């Protein structure tokens, strides 16, 4: 995702 | 009016806004007064931009008189949650709101140009109504002129009392001075 | 337009004087401030044992401005009784119940309101904290005057301050803002 | 309206300014200052030795005003006992401080606020530091006088300044910018 | 409001009972109806009694340079010696009639403060009427250059140079640049 | 305000109209101009032999204002003596020049101005073309008068008033617009 | 501001004394009020002396109708002749005026000029209401040229004929018009 | 209103407004007052046409009545910045700060336009409050009024001093009075009389 | 609202705005007061048209009531700059800078249509300020006033001094009485 | 809003704007009061038209309460100029430019709607300044209302001196009434 | 805001604004206050439409408080010229121009919704200056009345002197009083 | 169609 | 065509 | 091309 | 890249 709780590579 | 640009990829041209091709490049732009809606779209950017690379730094970009402290806040900690490291950049002036993203970018990518001023003072507010609600506002705009010192003097090195001392009054800095003031790192004088 | 009489030359207003009369109208700032201070002066000055009589009729006003007419009534000499038409608002109940003990009055259609200091300030935050420091020591200096002259507790009009708060003629009357009501002049006969 | 007060016609003020009574009321000007001015000239030239009364309710003004009457008062011979009603200002206070020593009073609830000269200026650079020099040096003096008058050092006075200070009746006593306070007439 | 006062008794106002002692007062800005007002009580004043003299209190921002100039030539004009006296401060044409004062009787007050500068103007046309408008206040620059030189006794050139911007000059200042003669601290004092 | 003196009670303009002294200050408009007209008549009624002062510190306004009082003054039988004091714009110039022959005076500092006159309409082109025709034959008869006066020819006048001219004192001598300059109240 | 004069003591403003001797002074557009202070002189006047003639300065830009025309019906209705006098200018309701002063006793100075023009009239609404406003300006036009041909001598087709747009005139031409009946040079002449 | 103008390339017929059409010229346009957000697109534009080619120079026009003095340094901090010479050109008129930007360009790729006229003068600003601030501001717009001079006396070659006597009160100058006060460098009186580009 | 048309080519239809295809056309349009912003993009539209063919001429329409000067300038410097002839023609009227600039085309290429109206005054300018600032500004406007007289009597052809009697103050002229003066060389009656 | 069109053609269908759908059929609008930028899109779109096909005629469309008169005069001299025929019609109204240019179109291509009203009146202006300018631009006002009828009287036939008369105040004419005046030649009562 | 809508086509889908598509479907608009630009628009689509097809009725949707008159003849004269029958509904209301527009339509095609209400009455204007002046615009305003009267007794089918008693002053009609006043046909309540 | 008038199924 | 004088079927 | 210099057919 | 930072061949 791109938002705060998302979690990125 | 924004001008137009071309970029060309093995993929073929395509159409960009001279701010939207910057961002690409992981540039943001913080222009003019610091308000909800601005500062609203500086944090989507760098929520996109942390998406598309978390280990790439993200640039910004700083000329402004300043403004609501509520807008920098949000981006300050969108600054200090996301994973790159945003190294700002100082042109033409940074205000009270504007030198506090400054500093608060990552330590070792600050820079200011040549040129660039920097002014620090204390927050400013005001209420009317009764003495109450008037005590109440009072408190708070307190806490905050406490809370943003720390947070400088975290950022820039300095102790608590010389930054509470230094921001009592508009203070003005220019790129050298506001390095070894501790705000920035270097200054970027030509291309190496 | 203020009507003349003969008695030579002299206003509405001035002939009313002449009787140890004042009113208090309108919003309190400090130029009517001021000239009610100059007629307690010169009614003290040409008979300072004679008893004055202040007429409030006020939606209130600047509170350095009310404070010049406490302070003036407080140090004359002449006993000012107070008398509320109308309303008495925030400084005019303030000037009310300041006036010579059992000599406040109310007629009976009147209304009190008292509430809390208000003010603001813009600017820096050191600046803020000076000016809220100030008008809360005046809310407190305020308070304390006003429980002195009605009796009741510093802490019970600390409560009721927090807001406004509306009084009739009877409620002033038990609040201890006010000493009796006039209803008629031959049923009361007080002057 | 003004009530009129028949002894001959005369305003309520006037009656008070026969028995040397001015009132300094609003913020200061020149207009104003000048109507004080004259009452004092006048009060001089009637009487001489008799003591002048001033009393003084206002949130500042103009410092070229203020200083007029403050010069006014120190160059007539009469004594000009200052009062302060409700409030007094940073020129108010420089004018109820500069009164003859111990003739100055205030009242109980009256509330004293100091505070430096404020001044702006548009305009090029060098006209900038003209402007800004001769406020500085206004600072200078009005807080040099203010030391003379209340008799504290001329760092305090500084320290004080740079920001709006409140003080009250009693305060100020300490303070010096006032003898004594009048609570009743007869009393005192 | 005006205060009055009663002097038979006859009823006075403040200001008109100062004009009896020969006193005229020049607040505010220099306009053309103040500055006629002026005029007029300078006038009176000398029917009264040509021999004494009259008193100018002035407190002034400045003003209007015709008005001034009005009550320059009428001061010079008549034959009383106007003393000029300065309380509060002196612009530019407040400091033009300070000084214009009779010779040993320009004073000013210790706390006042005098202005001097150049004129100032402007005007909104052609290239031609603006070089007529540009002209006429350069000698109108250029008279008042000379009028403070011959009062104050400076040089022309000195005067220039300090004229070209705003210069501020306290009550000793004045006195050693000749603008003024002396102070007054007390009225028995001097 | 303006100050009273007692001679019962006079204004100070009303007392120097006594002394046969008209002020003209301000814009020329018609109402001012209506007073001045009602101070000569007046002064024509108690003396019709004494001269009369009229002092001139004016920018200039309506025509018609103007040439009311000038009829006025070409009018009665005193001899109006037009002095000018500050300045004297295109209607106080023809004003000032209108004055008794050898009783027009200047101060040394006083200026003059003179400009053909000034208009202008809004509407139909046949309506244009009257008002225009008329503000010429306004301007030809203004520029006849001031020949008259000064004595300069009328193609010089029209040379001269085709823009703004001003003129000192001693210029207006030479020019005609006046008599002589006044220096000192004695001397002449 | 209004200047007072004396003539016991008694305080007279410039124009109470001139009304004393018999002059009015109509200067500023025409107005109700305004006129109806023009009346009120008139009639004051009247009951003076209903046997001397009265004087009235005219100076004016023209203004409502209806109060010039209770101007013009109060000097026709009472018995002293108004002699009329044009100073400056006479606008249309000015010179209505101005010509319907009594025979032999109009006068225009030199340089002044008068100014004679059809009614002007607005009126937004209704179709059924513009008609009868616009049928009661045209009556008032026909109105006015039929009074001003009654004291003119002139034809009411030459007065439709100049009336139809602005005509300005001087003193000769107004009396070769017939709008006045001579000039007034110099009182001693006259 | 902004003419659109067509482009021809192999991929096929691309579609421009007039001033970004210009940008891929690597001619960039300094209008209008200098604020806070024209800047930033100068700024902008700068940077984008050094990545393209850090090698080929840059062309500005400068007609303008000048403004804010930070807005302006920015830009003429990153045209001492980037590799690219930036020949500024002037059209109109030049202002203090359009001036200073003018002198700014590259050494011998300055340019004025016969008619053209350039204005200096010292800084303009203001402040209202305390004796104290006023003070603080004061000192500040000196020390801009400083460093600009300096700046102005470095690209012009003149003396500090002689810097500070010229612009103590607005002074004009033509293209030939500019050129030999070190403002400018020629005149371009035709596109192939000299072919300076 | 500005019409949208349609240009047929062998390649395939196009759209454009109705300014645009008649600037593929080379023509440009001045139209209203000579300010900052649309000098600009006149200025623009010259030097693509240079970019992509020098050597063909450029149509300058004129229907404009007045303007800055300093922008005028602009516009006429870059017409005597460039390679391709400016032609000039004036449609309903051409002020003192309108003038200026149609004037100022390429000689024997100024052309004016019969019913328009050209005027031709001195600048206009004002000061407010110290007597000393006033009299810079009052030479710089009377050197502008120079340096215009100079080149109208260049291209018109008209002495300096004839020039200078005849803009004292507003002159009017009619297409015929513009070609005896020299302002414009011809007039299009009818297409021919 | 204005609504978009699809036409039907070989290549394929097209969106187009109302205005410009009927551009494509050689109809100019012109709608409110004349200026000099819609003067200039209407000159415009009249010379792309006759670039076109400079033989078939083209309409323009009148409902105009009247503007200046050097916009107007563009319009005119741009109509008399070009080859095409300019078929004028007034919708709603026609005011002096309006109807100047209502009977200023082709003869016998000047039409009217029944109901349509038209208006001639004498120019209107006005200035303010010196007398020397003042009589300079009344001189010209005059010339250009002298011009304005004799151009009317040559289109509507009418003789110079009865247009001096007829314009000395506003005139209104229906349809029929500006047929037997001689501004349009005939009246669209329905289609056939 | 305007939605957008999808039209499945042959060709393929096609985005529509709403108010694209229902001119598609012959469907006009003539909402707010009358005027020139709203009414040229309106005479656009008509004569758009008549071209599409000319014997397909067209539909115009009414909710008008009023406006100008000339803008509402030039709508009225196109619907009365063109061939298709402009068949008008009252949607809300109709005014003294909405009114005249309604009840202009083709006899037998004048609907109006059961709530919608209808108002007439007389012209409105007015003028300021001179009494020449104002007779020639008076007499105007009251040949338009006249004019106005006699086209609503028409359509209506009442006597012109019951039109001129009614429209005096400002008469509301119900959609039931319409029809017995030959303003509409019929009312449309539900769909059959 | 989709007007009123219009017929719909 | 489209306009007035324009002819449709 | 399209203005007024252009030639036409 | 584009900006200060980044790199340019």
């Amino acid at each position: 995702g791109i938002g705060f709780g998302a979690t990125v590579k | 009016l924004v001008p137009m640009v071309i970029e060309q990829t093995s993929r073929g041209e395509r159409s960009f806004d001279i701010y939207s091709r910057l961002l690409k490049e992981r540039v943001i732009f913080l222009t003019g007064q610091v308000e909800d809606h601005m500062a609203n779209l500086i944090v989507a950017q760098m929520l996109f931009l942390e998406a598309e690379n978390p280990e790439k730094d993200i640039y910004l970009y700083i000329n402004s008189p300043g403004g609501v402290i509520t807008a920098g806040m949000s981006i300050y900690d969108t600054m200090q949650f996301i994973k790159p490291d945003v190294s700002t950049i100082c042109m033409g002036q940074a205000a009270s709101m504007g030198a506090f993203l400054l500093t608060a970018g990552a330590k070792g990518k600050r820079f200011c140009l040549p040129n660039s001023r920097v002014m620090i003072h204390q927050p400013l507010g005001g209420y009317q109504g009764q003495a109450t609600d008037i005590e109440i506002h009072a408190r708070e705009i307190l806490k905050v002129k406490g809370r943003m010192n720390e947070l400088m003097a975290l950022h820039t090195g300095q102790s608590l009392e010389q930054i509470e001392r230094d921001t009592e009054r508009d203070r003005f800095l220019s790129a050298p001075e506001a390095v070894e003031y501790g705000l920035v790192d270097s200054i970027l004088t030509h291309r190496n």
